[PDB]
């Protein structure tokens, strides 16, 4: 097979870069990034979808990653039919998975099927179609057969069936991704503005994060594009410096003027009131067993060094986010003029 | 079958120029610009008299007359810094043509109207009816709805154009 | 009909008789809008195509 | 002259006196009537 | 009272300063007469032909 | 021609520095008179108008300029002789026109002005005009006319952070930028445009 | 003075006091006025090559006391600090420096007055008005950057890098 | 005469009324027509593409009256509401079904305005 | 000087304060200049009001 | 009544704090999305307890660079811009542009003239514009019912448009020498008596809730006052130069008349306060003269005597032929005078003649050329005088075209007359000023 | 002051104030005001005052300066800055921790 896939990247929006691509998972955070950046250069991009609000801004706004005859959203997606697989990447020479299982899913095999399944099947029509050469598959850092979340053994395991199925795609294993709308600095300003006098941690904040901007990782994976000694590798994408989660807090805290507090409750009955209720986008199973666990780069595979990136500080490129929850205390005059 | 007269022979293309020199400008300045004297020779009678008959003879107008070329009014009256009365003439003349193009519009400028003028009112409840002949306008419509009613109606019927697919063989 | 309700002529069609429009061998029948279902109109190279 | 008086230009210009009895008011209106009769009845 | 500390340098600004040709700025408030547009009464000059 | 006209000669009667060049046609009104007027005594000319009696009850009517560097006869090329206005449109950079009607004489006066400079520097006269501020800012921004003495020099139509003449003949009409939403930066960008041709 | 940059157009301290007691005072030169500005009048004209220089030294000393207002405003003091912006401005002006007439520079001098007051009073958007504050060959600070370029093309020449990538697409 | 949305006709046998002129294309103000041409096999010249962006026509008529087969018509249509903006790039088969579906109606209205001169 | 207390009037100018007052550069500048300024000339007077915020 | 003079202005003093701005001003966008500033204005505005003391209108929000591109297309490809320009009133942009054609042409169009199709539909649009203007005044003074009347009535017209060219709004019906008689019919005019006819009762409602309402003329007497002074300085043509006391029409003006203006009689309006009242009953007057100019026009284009018999001196009406249905033939002043004209065109089109099929191919393809000249041409439009100046270089484009319109000056003006006055004063200025944005930004 | 100006006087009269105060325009400047030479900022001349007040005075050493720069430098070529890639100078916003 051949993994050459020759393009042209000094264009804008109205050009032709010569790329095809089908983006699966797209109605998450990654998805308009990367959608943008594949579509910023001129390129033809795809996004299968079955998303249960179809007028929910994250189906929208997947128009407007490429121009008119260049973005196309295909809508109500089976995600168990070979065919609808074979007639999303027909004319597709990039394939870019982002499926992964959601925060508030807690069900074991609703973790497989997003992350084994439907992963399996996209690698498996990749391997039947010979016009793909590129296949990029989204994993986690984290992601061990023996962890206690679902989701990076099923992730784990995901990594194992796509490599099988299709022998040249490549792996990226973000360790924790903020921007504008993630899980990770806007999760902590929302539950502050909730619980309005603390932040509650349900451990002793001793897990290491190792933070990336998600500016970064559109741009590593324009690199790897661009790369083709990158086709089967497994690459962990993290930010120049590790923190605690303690550390975190205090540098959240500090940049916006907040003062900490954090409100401790003992793991096993946080543990045992999200196993036996219901769970959303902030209180669920998954924040519980992640916040013991460590979400940094091993080592073991290649970094985002070797895609020739180089990743922001996540003093440098968080400030910009909180600009507006900044803490009003005394100022002077002058700053009542904005 | 007539063909030959159906593009206009006559048009509305007429252009008239007018060019002056300066009015300021003397006798000597003007004989010395015009490449018929030189600076040297000025304050002497035949170098004058020479310069004036070489203007005269290869212009049509005096050296004292400032018209280059005057097609829009034909004026044989130069307007000159040594001949005063021409500025008075001048003057009487835009003074005439002032109260001429006065009294000539029809609707803008009208003394009778300054001493004499008319008014509209709102007295009622019909802006119609404050004026005769917004009322004598109603009226004439009027009359004429009646007038195509009752012709429309001697006929009896109405003539109508309908399709026809056999147009379309 | 739409001629006739919107008042551009007084003729209307009918099934059988002297008729008042055309009725060729090529006629397609009406449709509705068919935008916003599986059935849109898709230039020859756009990528639903 | 279609503006003025006795126009050849208007049309309708025989007996017309009903017609415009029935579209025009037939009363002129005086003024202080409603004043007088309002402050009057209002303070009986 | 209050007011007439405004005044006090009004004199001098008028009397130092050309309205017309210094550019002075200033603000004001533009001030109707209610009873005076309650009774007045809506007529209009009509032009015609010179006749 | 049928109605009194006359030209308005006591404008070079006061200035006596002044030549004068004055036009009537049949393609404009028949008290429309156009007239050339050097660029160093427009503003005392400007002075002289505002005030002077018959010439008092004047208005500004409109304002523009002409890049007449790119001007060419298209047909008739023989058909033009040394009175013709147009054959004052030739070898010159910029030309500037203004328009005004006064009520006393009912007439229209064009002047027409000659900008021969590389940097197009003329006097401004909305000090006079109080039209001319306007005019004169979309003038100046269109066309890149440097406006001495003005009362206003900010742009009044063109858009914001942009330096550009739209109006030259140099220019072309879909201009040099495009304005798209970016993803990651959340609000409006300019990139350098490709568009479509006919 | 009678304009927007007048020393009397400050934003008064309170409500009751233009400054302390026993004096007044005021900020006009860092931050906006109080008043909106309502004309700018032209440059007076400049005769030589030394008012103008003068006129441009002035506009880039007020631009670079305004510059961490509109920073701070603007929300973009991460991509870049007051020093860059100021130096990315200057780099501007001096890719600007064989300029030779005089007027020409009194207009670009009022161009750029009104560009700083539209900048200032958030007339325009700031992803729109930091492409004049950008860098020409550094990163921005907010974000990371690709040196892949820069690994391959080690030591090739211009003409080679331009040659290697394309100047227009390969598909047509 | 109202202005709606354009169809490309055919001669009562079928045939294409369009031969290829490109008048059609020059008198349109928006710039919204494209056009590109090449002799049929059987040696008659018709377009090989005659597509339309609904979203730059400013529906004015001006490619109807310059027409001189009476072959793109705007027709009495205005229930042409789209969900995509590539649902409004009309190419020939949409132009073309336009007409196969709208005839009648068109038929009658230009049989009335031909018999309005005579 | 009708109308302006002592101020007095002298050869070429027609004075703006009383004999033996200091005269101010403010002004002249309003007097002088109606409502040009070419930049934001920052004087002592400015510069201590600037301090005094 | 004591002198209040001091309550009412407050001057500036150099370093004097108590004559200064003691308090921060309410700097306020009156931006694009707000009711009372119509589509694009952005006004920047300063207010000190609701009165307006500094104005700073930032236009161009509409402005889509119109004049460079009638410069890029034939002459014929840039007159549906002008139905752009104050798209309130459409035919009269385009009568403007095509009078400065025909005047660069050296021609008039006998046709339009003959068939009184121009004068009628000028006046049409006018109504319209009144109608317009007048209901959204009221609306942004508080009358919320009157919007609903005046669009009702505005909705026959712009049947009437649909009638004659198939569109609503943008006609692009006025040609430089051309003029479709076919699309003009006798059962239209008809139509045009019967909406006159109640036209008048529809402003007869619109004139008993607003005239003399107390509460409409507190709102409006003595509201944006100017003399002729300003009037002049400020560039005022039309209605607002009406209310000022000028005598302005350019309809009325001998040199400056247009499309058979000049021999019918109709009266004009000027006011004697120059403020908003003016205005509003100057608008509501020339509805009506525009209704009476509609009439005489009809008129002039009827057929009102018959042939009478010998005998008795009784009518013979025909049976069969078509002045039977009506009295309006609006074909019988150009057949009359102009009969080989009229004759040639009925007989010969691009379809049997090979001369009328080269024109045709010539006149779609590169459109027409246009000898080189300057021209300027002015018309009385509704909003005040339009003009265009344009100047062509022999080809089939124009070299130049500026659009002279009076939207511009109006909301040039309006900081001159607004200042002083209440945020409500602001709303009734602008809305007593009628100006469109297309117009103004082009 | 106000009288000899011609403000109103009288309650009735207020209500046209705007007419006397705001309506009428400004005398145009004078053409001698154009043609000056100089138009810089009136300050004091301080030659007789001591070399500390001195320094708050107009530079006219960078005047003559740039006189002569200007001089020596009528004409010069157009700078251009490269628009290649290069590492920062400052690597801190990438190489930070807190
Ligand atoms: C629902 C109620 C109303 C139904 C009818 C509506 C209707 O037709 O209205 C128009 C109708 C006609 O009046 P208009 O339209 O003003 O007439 C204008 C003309 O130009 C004529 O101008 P004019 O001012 O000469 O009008 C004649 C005058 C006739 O008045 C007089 O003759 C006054 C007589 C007294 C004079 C002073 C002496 C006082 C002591 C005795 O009419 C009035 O005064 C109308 C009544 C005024 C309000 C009364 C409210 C009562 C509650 O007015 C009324 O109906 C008003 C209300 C009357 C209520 C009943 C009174 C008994
Ligand atoms: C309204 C005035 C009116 O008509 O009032 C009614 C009144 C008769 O009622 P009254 O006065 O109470 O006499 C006892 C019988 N009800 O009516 C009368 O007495 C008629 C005369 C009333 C005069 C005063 C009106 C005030
Ligand atoms: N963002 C981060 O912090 C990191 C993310 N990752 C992984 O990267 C990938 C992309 O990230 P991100 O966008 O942030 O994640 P999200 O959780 O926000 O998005 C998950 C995507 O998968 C789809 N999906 C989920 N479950 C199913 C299912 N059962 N069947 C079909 N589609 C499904 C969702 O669509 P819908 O629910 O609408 O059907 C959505 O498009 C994920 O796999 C994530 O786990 C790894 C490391 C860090
Ligand atoms: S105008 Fe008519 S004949 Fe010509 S290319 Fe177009 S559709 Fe074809
Ligand atoms: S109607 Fe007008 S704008 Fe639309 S395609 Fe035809 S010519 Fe072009
Ligand atoms: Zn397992």
């Amino acid at each position: 097979r051949s993994t050459q896939l020759k393009f042209y990247d000094g264009g804008n929006r109205q050009s032709i870069s010569g790329i095809r691509a089908t983006i699966f998972g797209a109605t998450g955070f990654m998805g308009p990034y990367i959608g943008a950046a594949l579509g910023y250069i001129g390129s033809d991009v795809i996004f299968p979808h079955n998303h249960v609000y179809a007028y929910d801004d994250y189906v929208k706004e997947l128009k407007l990653c490429a121009g008119s005859g260049q973005s196309y959203i295909m809508r109500h997606f089976n995600y168990d039919d070979d065919n609808m697989y074979d007639m999303a990447i027909k004319n597709s020479n990039v394939v870019i998975n982002l499926v992964g299982s959601r925060l508030q899913n807690k069900n074991f095999q609703k973790a497989a099927y997003a992350n084994i399944h439907v992963a399996k099947k996209i690698a498996e029509a990749c391997a039947r179609n010979p016009n793909v050469r590129r296949l990029i598959h989204f994993s986690a850092a984290g992601a061990d057969t023996k962890s206690p979340s679902p989701d990076l053994h099923t992730k784990f395991h995901g990594e194992e069936a796509v490599l099988n199925a299709f022998p040249n795609a490549t792996i990226f294993r973000p360790c924790t991704v903020y921007g504008m709308q993630d899980y990770f600095i806007r999760h902590w300003i929302k539950e502050r503005d909730w619980w309005y006098h603390f932040n509650i941690v349900t451990d002793d904040c001793t897990a290491k994060r190792q933070p990336i901007l998600i500016n970064d990782v559109a741009q590593c994976v324009l690199n790897a594009l661009k790369l083709q000694e990158s086709a089967g590798q497994i690459y962990e994408l993290g930010g120049p410096h590790v923190y605690s989660r303690l550390e975190v807090f205090e540098m959240l805290a500090n940049l916006s003027g907040r003062p900490p507090k954090l409100a401790h409750i003992p793991h096993d009955i946080a543990l045992k009131i999200t196993q036996n209720f219901y769970n959303w986008e902030f209180f669920n199973m998954e924040k519980v067993i992640k916040d013991k666990l460590d979400l940094i780069v091993t080592g073991k595979h290649k970094t985002i060094s070797d895609l020739y990136v180089q990743p922001v500080s996540f003093p440098q490129g968080a400030e910009q986010f909180i600009d507006d929850v900044r803490y009003r205390g005394v100022e002077t005059h002058d700053n009542l003029e904005k | 079958h007539n063909i030959r007269y159906h593009h206009e022979i006559h048009t509305s293309d007429q252009t008239y120029h007018s060019s002056y020199d300066p009015v300021g400008e003397t006798t000597t300045e003007r004989l010395v610009r015009y490449g018929y004297l030189n600076k040297d020779q000025v304050n002497n009678a035949e170098a004058v008299a020479a310069a004036a008959k070489e203007f005269q003879e290869k212009e049509k107008r005096s050296p004292s007359n400032n018209i280059i070329i005057d097609e829009i009014s034909n004026s044989d009256k130069p307007i000159t810094k040594e001949n005063r009365e021409s500025v008075a003439h001048h003057v009487r003349q835009q003074f005439e043509f002032f109260r001429e193009v006065n009294a000539e519009e029809v609707w803008s400028v009208s003394i009778e109207e300054k001493y004499n003028p008319e008014l509209y009112i709102y007295k009622t409840y019909d802006m119609a009816a404050d004026d005769p002949v917004w009322r004598q306008v109603k009226l004439d419509l009027e009359w004429t709805f009646e007038n195509i009613a009752e012709r429309r109606e001697s006929l009896g019927y109405m003539p109508t154009f309908k399709g026809d697919p056999n147009f379309w063989q | 009909w739409h001629g006739w309700l919107s008042h551009q002529y007084d003729d209307f069609p009918t099934r059988t008789g002297n008729s008042a429009f055309v009725k060729h061998h090529y006629l397609k029948q009406h449709t509705a809008n068919l935008s916003n279902t599986p059935l849109n109109h898709v230039p020859q190279g756009a990528p639903q195509n | 002259r279609a503006d003025m008086a006795h126009s050849p230009f208007h049309k309708a210009i025989h007996d017309l006196e009903d017609k415009r009895s029935k579209l025009f008011p037939d009363r002129r209106r005086i003024p202080g009537r409603k004043a007088k009769l309002l402050l009057a009845a209002s303070l009986l | 009272s209050n007011k007439n500390y405004t005044i006090v340098k009004q004199s001098n600004l008028l009397t130092m300063f050309d309205f017309f040709k210094d550019f002075i700025n200033f603000s004001f408030i533009r001030k109707q007469d209610l009873n005076n547009q309650t009774n007045f009464n809506p007529s209009l000059r009509s032009i015609k032909k010179k006749y | 021609m049928q109605n009194k006209y006359m030209q308005p000669i006591q404008l070079f009667i006061v200035f006596e520095k002044l030549n004068s060049k004055m036009w009537i046609s049949k393609k404009l009104n028949s008290n429309h008179s156009i007239a050339l007027i050097p660029s160093n005594w427009f503003y005392s000319i400007n002075l002289f108008l505002k005030r002077e009696l018959l010439f008092s009850n004047i208005t500004l009517i409109e304002n523009s300029a002409i890049d007449t560097i790119s001007y060419n006869l298209e047909t008739n090329q023989n058909d033009l002789d040394k009175t013709n206005i147009e054959n004052y449109f030739f070898k010159n950079k910029m030309l500037v026109f203004y328009n005004y009607y006064n009520y006393f004489l009912k007439s229209k006066l064009t002047l027409f002005i000659i900008l021969n400079n590389l940097n197009k520097s003329i006097d401004s006269i909305d000090r006079i005009f109080a039209n001319a501020n306007w005019l004169e800012r979309e003038t100046s921004e269109m066309y890149g006319i440097n406006y001495k003495w003005k009362i206003d020099t900010r742009k009044l139509l063109l858009d914001y952070s942009k330096i550009e003449n739209p109006m030259l003949k140099e220019f072309q009409s879909e201009g040099t930028q495009d304005a798209f939403y970016n993803i990651f930066e959340n609000q409006v960008v300019v990139l350098k445009n490709e568009t479509v041709e006919l | 003075m009678n304009h927007y940059w007048g020393s009397s157009n400050t934003i008064p301290a309170s409500s009751t006091q233009n400054n302390n007691y026993f004096s007044g005072g005021g900020n006009n030169v860092t931050i906006r006025g109080n008043e909106i500005m309502e004309r700018l009048p032209s440059q007076t004209p400049s005769q030589n090559m030394v008012q103008a220089s003068m006129k441009t030294l002035r506009f880039y000393r007020k631009f670079c006391r305004l510059i961490p207002f509109i920073l701070r405003i603007h929300n973009i003091g991460t991509k870049f600090t007051a020093q860059q912006a100021m130096i990315n401005f200057g780099n501007y002006i001096r890719e600007r420096n064989h300029y030779r007439d005089p007027g020409l520079i009194d207009h670009r001098i009022q161009l750029g007055y009104e560009l700083l007051y539209e900048a200032e009073m958030h007339f325009s958007q700031h992803t729109i008005l930091m492409q004049y504050l950008s860098p020409y060959n550094t990163p921005l600070s907010d974000r990371g950057y690709s040196y892949l370029e820069k690994v391959k093309y080690g030591n090739k020449s211009k003409f080679l890098q331009g040659f290697y990538k394309g100047n227009k697409p390969t598909e047509f | 005469l109202f202005r709606g949305e354009h169809a490309l006709r055919r001669y009562p046998t079928g045939e294409e009324r369009c031969i290829a002129c490109k008048l059609c294309q020059s008198a349109c103000p928006a710039r919204a027509i494209t056009i590109e041409t090449e002799p049929r096999p059987d040696g008659s010249r018709r377009t090989v593409r005659y597509d339309i962006d609904m979203t730059k026509c400013i529906y004015c008529g001006f490619c109807q009256e310059a027409c001189p087969v009476d072959a793109i018509v705007e027709g009495p249509n205005y229930e042409q509401t789209a969900y995509l903006h590539e649902d409004l790039f009309y190419d020939k088969y949409k132009l073309l079904e336009n007409g196969d579906k709208w005839e009648p109606q068109i038929a009658r209205n230009i049989e009335y305005l031909i018999n309005q001169p005579l | 000087v009708k109308g302006k207390g002592s101020i007095r009037k002298g050869i070429h100018g027609e004075g703006f304060g009383a004999p033996s007052h200091a005269h101010d550069a403010l002004i002249h500048q309003i007097k002088q200049s109606k409502d040009t300024m070419d930049y934001q000339n920052i004087t002592n007077e400015v510069a201590q009001n600037f301090a005094n915020h | 009544m004591n002198r209040s003079i001091f309550q009412l202005w407050k001057p500036e003093s150099p370093r004097s704090n108590v004559n200064s701005k003691q308090i921060k001003t309410m700097n306020v966008n009156f931006g694009p999305q707000h009711p009372a500033a119509h589509g694009v204005l952005r006004l920047i505005l300063q207010l000190n307890g609701e009165i307006a003391e500094r104005f700073d209108p930032h236009i161009g929000l509409l402005h889509r660079g119109s004049e460079k591109l009638i410069e890029d297309r034939p002459y014929l490809q840039g007159m549906p811009y002008f139905d752009r320009f104050d798209y309130v009133s459409m035919m009269v942009q385009e009568h403007a542009y095509c009078l400065g054609i025909e005047s660069l042409l050296g021609t008039t169009n006998y046709s339009a003239t003959f068939t009184q199709i121009r004068t009628m539909y000028d006046e049409l649009t006018r109504i319209l514009n009144h109608l317009l203007a007048v209901a959204c005044h009221a609306l942004d003074v508080g009358s919320m019912s009157s919007v609903f009347w005046a669009f009702e009535e505005r909705e026959k017209l712009m049947e009437f448009y649909e009638r004659v060219c198939g569109a609503r709004m943008h006609a692009a019906f006025y040609r430089p020498n051309e003029v479709n008689l076919n699309a003009v019919s006798s059962f239209l005019m008809e139509d045009i008596l019967e909406f006159s006819r109640n036209f008048f009762t529809t402003l007869n409602e619109m004139h008993n809730v607003l005239t003399y309402n107390k509460i409409w003329k507190q709102r409006l007497i003595n509201i944006g006052t100017y003399s002729f002074q300003t009037c002049l300085d400020y560039g005022l043509t039309g209605v607002m130069a009406r209310s000022c006391g000028l005598k302005r029409d350019l309809r009325l003006s001998k040199t400056e008349t247009y499309a058979n203006y000049y021999y019918l009689n109709f009266r004009s309006y000027t006011g004697q306060h120059g403020d908003c009242y003016d205005r509003f009953l100057i608008r509501m007057n020339e509805m009506c003269e525009s209704l009476n100019i509609v009439n005489q026009s009809i008129n002039k284009i009827s057929k009102f005597n018959n042939i009478v018999s010998i005998n008795t001196k009784k009518n013979i009406l025909n049976k069969e032929n078509f002045n039977r249905q009506t009295t309006v033939l609006p074909h019988l002043v150009l057949s009359y005078l102009n009969k080989n004209d009229y004759n040639l065109k009925n007989t010969k089109n691009d379809y049997n003649s090979m001369e009328e099929l080269i024109t045709h191919f010539k006149y779609w393809s590169k459109g027409l050329k246009v000898e080189s000249g300057y021209t300027y041409q002015s018309v009385e439009s509704p909003k005040g005088e339009f003009g265009v100046s344009m100047l062509s270089d022999g080809s089939n484009k124009p070299y130049k075209c500026k659009v002279r319109s009076p939207a511009l000056h109006h909301l040039q003006v309006l900081p001159k007359i607004g200042k002083g006055h209440f945020l409500a004063d602001l709303v009734a200025l602008v809305g007593t000023v009628d100006i469109v944005f297309g117009e103004i930004d082009r | 002051k106000m009288r000899d100006l011609g403000f109103p006087m009288e309650g009735e009269e207020e209500e046209y104030i705007e007419q006397r105060v705001f309506m009428r325009e400004q005398l145009p400047p004078l053409e001698s005001e154009f043609w000056k030479k100089n138009y810089d900022p009136y300050e004091q001349d301080l030659f007789h005052f001591p070399d500390s007040f001195k320094a708050y005075q107009q530079q006219y050493k960078r005047y003559d300066e740039a006189k002569k720069y200007f001089e020596e430098n009528p004409n010069v070529e157009a700078t251009i800055i490269d628009r290649e890639f290069k590492e920062p100078t400052n690597k801190k916003p990438w190489t930070r921790k807190y």
